[PDB]
């Protein structure tokens, strides 16, 4: 698809 | 594709999974077309990162990005980046918004599709975690 999803969390 | 960019970006993300753990921040790549994994990859840490990272240390990744994006200005002809933020990160989701509009001149489509994709993973994420969905189109 050329499609990414990612997610991030802080400290 | 070009091994000399495979390189490059794996050596890029190597830093900024260097840098993510320097600074205590977790990164998860739900979801990538493996067929551009590691593109996809680089671009949605060192993006996660730079919202997430201590303002002091966002240049140093928003340094990373520029220099991922310029790399990947020889695979990709367009890339979008659609991020969610909580309220104390939004002026850094932003200019990592603004970076790779630089790179790639966002355009409406492709960078609705990507919300909709950052949405979906939305609906799952944390109040305070940044959602980063990238979209490409391979040269």
């Amino acid at each position: 698809p050329g499609f990414g999803v990612g997610r991030g969390l802080a400290p | 594709m070009p091994p000399r960019v495979r390189r490059r970006v794996e050596e890029l993300l190597r830093r900024a999974r260097e840098l993510a753990e320097e600074l205590g921040i977790r990164v998860e790549v739900l979801e990538v077309d493996p067929e551009y994994e590691l593109e996809l990859t680089a671009v949605i840490t060192l993006a996660i990162l730079a919202v997430l990272a201590p303002p002091e240390r966002q240049d140093e990744v928003l340094e990373l990005l520029r220099e991922t994006l310029k790399t990947l200005s020889e695979v990709v002809e367009s890339l979008a980046v659609s991020i969610w933020a909580p309220p104390e990160r939004e002026e850094a989701a932003r200019r990592v918004e603004r970076l790779v509009e630089e790179a790639f001149n966002t355009t409406p489509e492709t960078r609705e599709r990507a919300r909709k994709l950052r949405d979906e993973a939305r609906r799952d994420a944390e109040p305070d975690e940044v959602v980063v969905a990238v979209h490409l189109v391979p040269k």
